[PDB]
Protein backbone atom coordinates (compact mmCIF):
# COMPACT_ATOMS: atom_id res chain seq x y z
CA UNK A 1 0.00 0.00 0.00
CA UNK A 2 1.22 3.57 -0.66
CA UNK A 3 1.29 5.51 2.39
CA UNK A 4 -0.48 9.16 2.55
CA UNK A 5 1.83 11.96 4.44
CA UNK A 6 1.80 11.84 7.59
CA UNK A 7 -0.28 14.62 9.23
CA UNK A 8 1.26 17.70 9.12
CA UNK A 9 3.56 17.50 6.01
CA UNK A 10 2.71 19.10 2.80
CA UNK A 11 4.56 18.23 -0.93
CA UNK A 12 5.85 21.00 -2.38
CA UNK A 13 7.67 22.70 -5.27
CA UNK A 14 10.56 24.74 -5.40
CA UNK A 15 11.00 27.91 -7.44
CA UNK A 16 12.76 25.21 -10.41
CA UNK A 17 10.27 23.04 -9.71
CA UNK A 18 11.87 20.65 -7.72
CA UNK A 19 9.75 18.44 -4.85
CA UNK A 20 10.17 18.84 -1.27
CA UNK A 21 8.49 18.60 1.92
CA UNK A 22 7.04 20.49 4.39
CA UNK A 23 6.31 19.82 8.28
CA UNK A 24 4.00 22.45 9.39
CA UNK A 25 4.01 20.85 13.19
CA UNK A 26 7.27 21.85 13.33
CA UNK A 27 7.37 24.58 11.03
CA UNK A 28 10.60 22.40 9.26
CA UNK A 29 10.82 21.78 5.70
CA UNK A 30 13.05 19.07 4.29
CA UNK A 31 14.24 17.26 0.54
CA UNK A 32 13.48 13.63 2.38
CA UNK A 33 9.68 12.37 2.07
CA UNK A 34 9.26 11.75 5.54
CA UNK A 35 7.93 8.21 4.18
CA UNK A 36 11.25 7.27 3.85
CA UNK A 37 11.57 6.74 7.13
CA UNK A 38 9.56 3.36 6.65
CA UNK A 39 10.57 2.13 2.78
CA UNK A 40 13.80 2.74 3.20
CA UNK A 41 16.87 1.36 4.55
CA UNK A 42 18.42 2.95 7.72
CA UNK A 43 21.78 2.41 6.33
CA UNK A 44 23.81 1.00 3.89
CA UNK A 45 23.67 -2.58 5.35
CA UNK A 46 20.46 -2.29 6.38
CA UNK A 47 17.76 -4.13 4.24
CA UNK A 48 13.77 -3.45 4.16
CA UNK A 49 12.93 -7.00 2.65
CA UNK A 50 12.66 -9.69 5.17
CA UNK A 51 12.22 -12.25 2.34
CA UNK A 52 14.11 -15.72 2.78
CA UNK A 53 17.07 -16.04 0.27
CA UNK A 54 17.12 -18.26 -2.25
CA UNK A 55 15.63 -22.04 -1.90
CA UNK A 56 14.18 -21.50 1.84
CA UNK A 57 10.32 -21.74 1.81
CA UNK A 58 8.37 -20.91 5.35
CA UNK A 59 5.92 -23.67 6.85
CA UNK A 60 3.84 -24.18 9.32
CA UNK A 61 2.54 -27.01 11.12
CA UNK A 62 -0.11 -27.16 14.04
CA UNK A 63 1.97 -29.04 16.54
CA UNK A 64 5.37 -27.50 16.33
CA UNK A 65 4.16 -23.89 14.70
CA UNK A 66 6.06 -21.87 12.53
CA UNK A 67 9.28 -23.54 11.18
CA UNK A 68 11.81 -22.90 7.99
CA UNK A 69 12.88 -25.60 4.68
CA UNK A 70 15.93 -25.25 3.16
CA UNK A 71 15.52 -26.63 -0.41
CA UNK A 72 19.18 -26.65 -0.91
CA UNK A 73 20.17 -28.46 1.35
CA UNK A 74 16.71 -30.89 1.96
CA UNK A 75 16.61 -29.69 5.61
CA UNK A 76 14.11 -28.15 7.98
CA UNK A 77 14.43 -26.20 11.32
CA UNK A 78 12.33 -24.71 13.59
CA UNK A 79 14.88 -21.36 13.94
CA UNK A 80 14.23 -18.69 11.68
CA UNK A 81 17.59 -18.91 9.53
CA UNK A 82 17.30 -15.09 9.33
CA UNK A 83 17.39 -14.64 12.93
CA UNK A 84 20.22 -17.62 13.58
CA UNK A 85 22.53 -15.77 11.42
CA UNK A 86 22.38 -12.54 12.48
CA UNK A 87 23.68 -14.03 16.06
CA UNK A 88 25.96 -15.20 14.80
CA UNK A 89 27.12 -12.11 13.57
CA UNK A 90 26.71 -11.03 16.73
CA UNK A 91 28.72 -13.90 18.29
CA UNK A 92 31.86 -13.53 16.03
CA UNK A 93 32.45 -9.61 17.24
CA UNK A 94 31.32 -10.48 20.72
CA UNK A 95 34.14 -12.96 20.55
CA UNK A 96 36.42 -10.99 19.49
CA UNK A 97 35.44 -8.54 22.22
CA UNK A 98 36.20 -10.85 24.95
CA UNK A 99 39.72 -12.38 23.27
CA UNK A 100 41.06 -8.53 22.46
CA UNK A 101 39.70 -7.34 26.03
CA UNK A 102 41.97 -10.09 27.96
CA UNK A 103 45.10 -9.68 25.82
CA UNK A 104 45.26 -5.53 26.10
CA UNK A 105 45.01 -6.71 29.41
CA UNK A 106 47.22 -8.99 30.11
CA UNK A 107 49.85 -7.46 28.29
CA UNK A 108 49.30 -4.70 30.12
CA UNK A 109 49.62 -6.86 33.73
CA UNK A 110 53.24 -8.04 31.78
CA UNK A 111 54.45 -4.01 31.30
CA UNK A 112 53.20 -3.04 34.35
CA UNK A 113 55.67 -5.47 36.69
CA UNK A 114 58.64 -5.14 35.13
CA UNK A 115 59.31 -2.51 37.61
CA UNK A 116 57.42 -3.96 40.17
CA UNK A 117 59.86 -7.70 39.94
CA UNK A 118 60.36 -6.78 43.30
CA UNK B 1 33.46 17.33 -3.18
CA UNK B 2 32.89 19.21 -6.32
CA UNK B 3 28.85 19.86 -6.33
CA UNK B 4 27.56 22.40 -3.35
CA UNK B 5 25.09 21.29 -1.12
CA UNK B 6 21.47 22.87 -2.25
CA UNK B 7 19.30 23.21 1.08
CA UNK B 8 15.71 23.42 0.40
CA UNK B 9 13.39 26.73 0.75
CA UNK B 10 12.82 27.59 3.70
CA UNK B 11 9.37 27.22 5.58
CA UNK B 12 6.68 29.56 4.18
CA UNK B 13 7.57 29.95 0.76
CA UNK B 14 5.23 31.27 -1.20
CA UNK B 15 2.10 29.34 -2.23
Amino acid sequence: FELPLPEGWEEARDFDGKVYYIDHRNRTTSWIDPRDRYTKPLTFADCISDELPLGWEEAYDPQVGDYFIDHNTKTTQIEDPRVQWRREQEHMLKDYLVVAQEALSAQKEIYQVKQQRL
Amino acid sequence: QLMRYQHPPEYGAAR
